[PDB]
């Protein structure tokens, strides 16, 4: 090595920040390094400026480099301003943490390198651009400069609703303030969501984020192969959110719901939690409408892993939520919904992919009272178990004789076999992700394939066998239902695609199958 | 309950141990007893920590409409007694201590209260590292 | 129960075995008893831990909301109690030893009480790496 | 069970077979027992397989709400024994060793104890590499 | 079940096949077994294979409450005994060489064992790649 | 079986025809025999094609739970046979061959063995590729 | 079906038409026969392709359990079947023609065997391309 230059007190551990083993040959990286130890340091002595740069004398006859280091030390140079333009929504607040030099320090350019950057992860910007006191020598800034609504249509198709609308507007600046307005619309067989929604990401300056939801979810039960109910509810929820971690975050707040049922198809199932309510109509005849008010406590919890957000092969996602009324609204219940996701990826050659997803409720009204049966799990279908019709699993309701009908000679409870749900809900399912073979093994790693065994148990927790003996009890512990098969999965311009083909093998009489579905739009 | 039981000459973290750390001595001017602070200003946890309770406690006054204002209002304060009891219960005793050391200068440099009761005039070794320094008797 | 048994100089971890590093020798002064934190800051473990097993211990007093008044009071007593005896769990003995190389310097560097005693006036050798020293005795 | 097991002079990884590597010499002093911890502190996979066994264990006692605190209660003393058990099992026998190289110098190198024993005053073969380093006898 | 057959002077894999291969000569001291190890350190495969076959004999004593507690119990068993033989499979007997080169040099060179016999002391012809060494016989 | 057919000296990839190919001459020394091995390590699609057959041999014993030992016991069996058959069904002959080519040199090069019969001591016409090298005889 | 039918002579691909080759000249010797393999290394389309189908040949015998025993077994024994024909139906013959440029040189080229026939001491006009070349005789 060599010292020509003041470096305000490192000349002597040269060899111990910066040094290498003698007879190493010609490097542009291991003795690159020995001026780059220096060169990122020396902000840490208040120093603005520290330039590190040596030229060897590249000597060939016996072959020895003698390397001549000139660092000569920046100066004691400060944080007076940091100044953006142009833009009236981000802060200099957070693009001050961001950066790694505080308002009122030492200042220099070479340690505030380690700021500029990561201030554009914010999302909004297009550049992230990057002073002395202007006609002063002594004092200086850091500064900083930034150069800143789209509909968007939804169609697709497929086999749980096939045809499938989104339509939307998004713009994710509110004037120059930073809140988050979104609208969606979507519309399939069963439901017909027209939503609006608001966020402020910044209700605290340290990261607390509030939401309110303006929703409206005008659905159908027939055309979802469910039994027969008819709803239009309306009703609006906020929540506010905080991070802890960045793997992590939380949610509480208030929401109100506002149901209207109507249109029920008379069954026992159903015809239990009428009573305890306080509704009984007649037991045959279906002009009835019940109406519920429910104000109801939210709240929720998250984790994110994952490496590579399009097709992700690693990491483990995580998801929790409950839910819970206050004792002072119409119908009173609680409500626990967990999810898990994890891609384990065996090797860094990145082929072999395993992947399971498990999810896990469980509902219940508190004082004796029931819990709305719209609200219950549905188990069984295209994007939780494949191979059985969607909703098909869940304990099957028992129609009355109504107008199952007297015409026939209906007297008694007709037993059914129609899907309607339940209470407490338990789904896992591993899958074993393999390669994608048969086309051109230069693009031969898109096009992904599994092959999965799913499981899926929702039962009523209250249904009763003490009154049925020739039902079964409804309500057994591994009534599991396995399922295998094959899928592909893949990216066209023509959207979101997948075709499928899953054989049910294990299942008991009542529950429906179906081997084949797809998916291009959206599901 | 934030862990600011680090901040004594008398404990050490782990990420500073098994690593050299120079020796500087000096001695002591001037001790003087100061409190310290630790944690945050939003107190996230001791809100939600006090609100459930004050909330529940709601629960068992009244009935009807009168109860479920009462546990809003029993909400709220246990809300605010949360972060007013989280955050009185950081506090820690300690020292602020000026030092001159034999090189010609003289430094401040605070710490909680140990066992070992300081004087003004005493020679304390300075054990230094990139910009974390503990004052120790002798 | 985070392992904080590799600060002595009696234990290695495995990503400093089979490996090249220097020796210096050294004389030793002033070695004092000093306790040792380490590991988490928050215990987000504890917390949970605590929080569910004093949930489940406030049901089973009471009945209706003098229940549900207890089985909310017992969850956050637990999860304070939680970080309270999981940051308990962390203190570790340990010692300060100041040592004077023989190249001519002073340094000081803390370590995890072990079996031996060190003693004040002895000859130690600097187990050198990459900013990390372990301080054998004899 | 974590396996450092290949932290001997005995025993090598399959990733530095059929290998060029260098052979120096030297001189041996300085022998002393040291253990040797391997594996990661957080130890997360036994916590799982004391917790559910815990946990199960805690289904066998009593019944109705003093079944649930009992399986939970064992579940967390389960986990915690479970991380407990499991970095014991980690601890391995092993040597400090002070050699000379001819060349004239010193380092140490820590090494899992295998079955030959070394002793004050031999010579020994670095086998060395891009810093890793096998001392044999002989 | 690794497949570590292919360490041998006497088993070369498809990736250096019909490649050209320099060749030095030299001489041969010291010849001493040693085992190999090969894979991974967690031993994944092995895992499942022990907790699955161990979980389903864990049915088959008791019923009711004393089953589920022991399908658990044999199923962590299980997979600790998966890692505890999956990793004893893997053990291959083998030598390490240190050769003279006739340019005038040493090494040492790990192989697994085969059917030739070495001597300390034989013309043992290297052949060379990018960093990867075999020594023939003769 | 994954298709290591292509290392002998009378099969060419696809890949390398009509391309450009060098031709050096050489006299040769020392040809021995070798076997060559080919595919992969962990042999995963044996074990799944052992696996399923292990599986469905399990179920053809016993009833109610010690079927559903045997049928996964099988399953286990049958995997680890599978990684056994398959790595063996690739265990082929091959040749090691020293030759001094007119230059003035010595190199080895490792080949499938065919039908044709080398000598010690012959005329081999080398082709020569990006680091590709084969023998023909003549 | 892989495709290696561009190996001839009498046969270009769509993207080496339309382009300029260079044209240099040669006589010609030592022309021998050869065998090509054209494809992949897995044979992972007839291995499916021979797995169902071998599959469903299973069904067809037996009754109950072990007719579920069959409908495995036909499919790997269908399977494995299913690549050991595929990659019989992609050696072709072929030759291999050592030709002498009147730059004076000599190089080797293979080719698959087309309809003109080769023999040793004639012209041809070798075209050449970025790395690629084809030997039409005349
Ligand atoms: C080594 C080998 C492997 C390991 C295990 C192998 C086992 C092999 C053999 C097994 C034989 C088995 O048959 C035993 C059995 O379970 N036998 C039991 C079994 O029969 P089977 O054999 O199954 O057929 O079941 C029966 C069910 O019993 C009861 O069921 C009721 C409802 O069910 C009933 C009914 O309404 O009556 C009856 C039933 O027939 C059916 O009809 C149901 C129906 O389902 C719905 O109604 O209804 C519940 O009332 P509810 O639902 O309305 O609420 C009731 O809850 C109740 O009874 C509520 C109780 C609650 C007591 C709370 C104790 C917590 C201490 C923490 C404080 C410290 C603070 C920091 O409260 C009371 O009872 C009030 C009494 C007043 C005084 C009590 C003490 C107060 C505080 C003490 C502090 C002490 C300080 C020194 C519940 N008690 C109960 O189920 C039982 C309850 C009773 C208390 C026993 C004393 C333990 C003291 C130890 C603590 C030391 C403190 C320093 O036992 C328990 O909560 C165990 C809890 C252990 C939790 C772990 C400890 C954590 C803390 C330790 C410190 C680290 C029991 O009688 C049998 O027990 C009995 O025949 C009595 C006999 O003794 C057995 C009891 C076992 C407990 C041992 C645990 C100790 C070590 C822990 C090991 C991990
Ligand atoms: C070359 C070889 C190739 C093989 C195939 C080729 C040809 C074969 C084809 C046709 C012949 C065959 O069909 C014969 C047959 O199946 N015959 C059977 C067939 O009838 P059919 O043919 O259809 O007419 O099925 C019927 C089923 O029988 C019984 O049914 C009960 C329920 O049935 C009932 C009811 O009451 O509820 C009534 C019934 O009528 C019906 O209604 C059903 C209803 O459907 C639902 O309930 O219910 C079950 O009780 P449950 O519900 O509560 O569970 C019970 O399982 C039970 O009760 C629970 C059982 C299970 C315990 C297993 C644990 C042992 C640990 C081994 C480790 C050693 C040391 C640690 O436990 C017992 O039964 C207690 C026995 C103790 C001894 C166990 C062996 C250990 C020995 C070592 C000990 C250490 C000391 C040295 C079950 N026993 C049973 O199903 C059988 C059970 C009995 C134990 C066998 C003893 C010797 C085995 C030697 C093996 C290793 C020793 C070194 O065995 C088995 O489950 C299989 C055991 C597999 C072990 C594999 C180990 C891993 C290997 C990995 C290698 C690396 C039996 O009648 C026939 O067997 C009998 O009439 C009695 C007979 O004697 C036993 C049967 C033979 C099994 C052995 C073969 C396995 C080898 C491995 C295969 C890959
Ligand atoms: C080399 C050899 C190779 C072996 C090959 C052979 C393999 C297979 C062959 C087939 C034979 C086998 O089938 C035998 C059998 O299972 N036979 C059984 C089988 O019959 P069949 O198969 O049909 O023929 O099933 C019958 C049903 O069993 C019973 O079912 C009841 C419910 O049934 C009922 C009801 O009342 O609700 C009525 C019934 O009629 C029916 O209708 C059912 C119906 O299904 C639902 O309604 O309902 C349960 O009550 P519940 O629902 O309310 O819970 C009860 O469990 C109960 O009640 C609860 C139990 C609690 C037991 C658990 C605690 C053990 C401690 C271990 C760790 C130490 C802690 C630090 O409590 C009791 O049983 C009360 C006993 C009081 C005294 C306890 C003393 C133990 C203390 C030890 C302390 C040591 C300290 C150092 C349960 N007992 C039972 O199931 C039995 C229970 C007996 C109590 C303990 C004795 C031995 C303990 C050894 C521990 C060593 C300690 C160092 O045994 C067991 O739960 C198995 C326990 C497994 C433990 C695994 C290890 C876990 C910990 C790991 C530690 C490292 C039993 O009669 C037969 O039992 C019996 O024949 C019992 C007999 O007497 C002796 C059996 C010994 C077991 C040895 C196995 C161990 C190896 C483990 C492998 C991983
Ligand atoms: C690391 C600290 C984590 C602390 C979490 C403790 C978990 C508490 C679970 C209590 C369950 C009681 C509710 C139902 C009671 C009942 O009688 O339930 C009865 C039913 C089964 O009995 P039936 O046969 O009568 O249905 O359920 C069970 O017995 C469930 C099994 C309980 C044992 C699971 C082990 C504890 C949790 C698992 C590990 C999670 C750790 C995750 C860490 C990352
Ligand atoms: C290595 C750490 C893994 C720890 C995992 C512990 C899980 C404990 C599962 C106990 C099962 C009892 C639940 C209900 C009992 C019952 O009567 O359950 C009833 C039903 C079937 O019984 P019937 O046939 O009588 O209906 O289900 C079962 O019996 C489930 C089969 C259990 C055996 C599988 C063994 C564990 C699964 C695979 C291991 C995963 C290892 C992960 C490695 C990283
Ligand atoms: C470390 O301290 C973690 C924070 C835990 C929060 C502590 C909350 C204290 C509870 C006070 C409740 C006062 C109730 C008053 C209601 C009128
Ligand atoms: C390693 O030391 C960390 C262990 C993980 C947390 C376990 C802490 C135990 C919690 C004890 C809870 C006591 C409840 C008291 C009720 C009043
Ligand atoms: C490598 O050894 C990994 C093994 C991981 C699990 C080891 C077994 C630990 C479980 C012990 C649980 C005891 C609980 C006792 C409660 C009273
Ligand atoms: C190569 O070896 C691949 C791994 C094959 C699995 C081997 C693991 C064997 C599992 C044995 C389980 C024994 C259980 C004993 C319980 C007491
Ligand atoms: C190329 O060779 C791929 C081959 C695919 C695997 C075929 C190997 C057959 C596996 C036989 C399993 C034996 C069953 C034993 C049951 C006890
Ligand atoms: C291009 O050629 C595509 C691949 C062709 C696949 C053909 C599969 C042949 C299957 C023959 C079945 C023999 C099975 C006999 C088992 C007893």
């Amino acid at each position: 090595v060599e010292v020509s230059g003041n470096l305000a007190g490192h000349s002597a551990e040269i060899e111990q920040l910066t040094k290498i083993e003698p007879g190493e040959l010609y490097n542009g990286t291991k003795v690159t390094k020995m001026e780059d130890d220096i060169k990122k340091l020396l902000g840490r002595y208040g120093y603005a400026y520290p330039r590190v740069q040596s030229m060897p004398e590249i000597n060939d006859a016996d072959k020895t480099v003698k390397l001549r280091v000139n660092v000569d030390a920046g100066n004691r140079f400060y944080v007076r301003k940091i100044r953006f333009e142009g833009n009236d929504t981000s802060k200099d607040a957070v693009l001050r943490r961001e950066m790694r030099q505080m308002e009122g320090a030492w200042l220099g350019s070479d340690l505030v390198d380690q700021g500029k950057e990561r201030l554009n992860r914010l999302g909004f910007f297009e550049t992230v651009d990057t002073q002395r006191v202007p006609g002063s020598p002594d004092q200086v800034d850091v500064v900083y400069k930034v150069k800143e609504g789209s509909f968007n249509f939804g169609i697709g198709y497929g086999t749980e609703s096939g045809v499938s609308f989104q339509a939307g507007v998004q713009q994710d600046n509110w004037l120059g303030t930073g809140y988050a307005v979104g609208i969606n619309g979507t519309k399939n067989d069963y439901q017909t969501y027209a939503e609006l929604s608001v966020t402020n990401p910044y209700f605290t300056v340290d990261g607390v984020s509030l939401g309110g939801r303006l929703f409206y979810n005008d659905f159908q039960a027939d055309d979802a192969d469910l039994s027969d109910y008819t709803n239009k509810s309306y009703g609006t929820d906020v929540t506010l959110g905080f991070p802890i971690n960045e793997y992590n975050s939380l949610r509480a707040g208030l929401g109100y719901v506002h149901n209207s049922l109507s249109n029920m198809q008379p069954q026992v199932a159903m015809w239990r939690y009428l009573y305890s309510m306080g509704e009984h109509p007649s037991t045959s005849d279906q002009d009835n409408s019940f109406k519920t008010d429910d104000f109801t406590f939210n709240y929720g919890w998250t984790y994110n892993k994952l490496d590579r957000g399009y097709f992700p092969t690693d990491g483990s996602r995580v998801n929790l939520t409950g839910k819970v009324t206050i004792p002072g609204s119409d119908n009173e219940y609680y409500k626990v919904t967990l999810d898990t996701a994890t891609y384990v990826p065996i090797d860094d050659d990145h082929k072999w992919v395993v992947l399971g997803r498990t999810r896990w409720g469980y509902g219940d009204g508190l004082g004796g009272k029931e819990m709305p049966f719209y609200e219950n799990f549905y188990a069984g279908g295209s994007s939780t178990v494949r191979g059985f019709q969607s909703n098909t699993i869940g304990p099957k309701a028992v129609y009355f004789p109504h107008q199952c009908a007297t015409q026939d000679g209906a007297k008694d409870l007709c037993k059914s076999d129609d899907a309607v749900g339940g209470n407490a809900m338990a789904v896992a399912s591993l899958e074993f992700i393999t390669p994608t073979p048969f086309i051109s093994d230069k693009y031969a790693n898109s096009v992904r394939t599994s092959f999965f065994w799913d499981m899926g148990t929702v039962w009523d927790t209250n249904w009763d066998s003490s009154q049925y003996s020739g039902y079964p009890d409804y309500s057994d512990p591994s009534n599991i239902r396995m399922s295998a098969g094959i899928a592909l999965q893949w990216m066209s311009p023509l959207g979101p695609l997948v075709f499928s083909y899953a054989q049910p093998f294990k299942k008991y009489d009542g529950d429906k199958a179906e081997q084949f579905q797809f998916n291009i739009g959206k599901t | 309950c934030v862990n600011n039981d680090t901040l004594s000459g008398d404990v050490y973290t782990a990420s500073e141990a098994k690593q050299v750390q120079n020796v500087s001595y000096g001695t002591i001017v001037n001790v003087r007893p100061v409190q310290i602070q630790g944690g945050d200003d939003s107190n996230v946890i001791g809100a939600i920590g006090g609100a459930v309770l004050g909330g529940f406690l709601g629960n068992t006054v009244g009935g009807g409409t009168g109860r479920s204002l009462a546990t809003a209002a029993g909400a709220v304060a246990g809300g605010v007694a949360g972060q007013g009891v989280q955050s009185a219960m950081n506090k820690t005793q300690g020292v602020e201590l000026e030092i001159r050391k034999d090189d010609g200068n003289t430094i401040m440099v605070v710490q909680k209260q140990g066992n070992t009761r300081f004087s003004p005039g005493q020679r304390v070794v300075l054990a230094s590292n990139g910009s974390q320094v503990t004052v120790s008797p002798r």
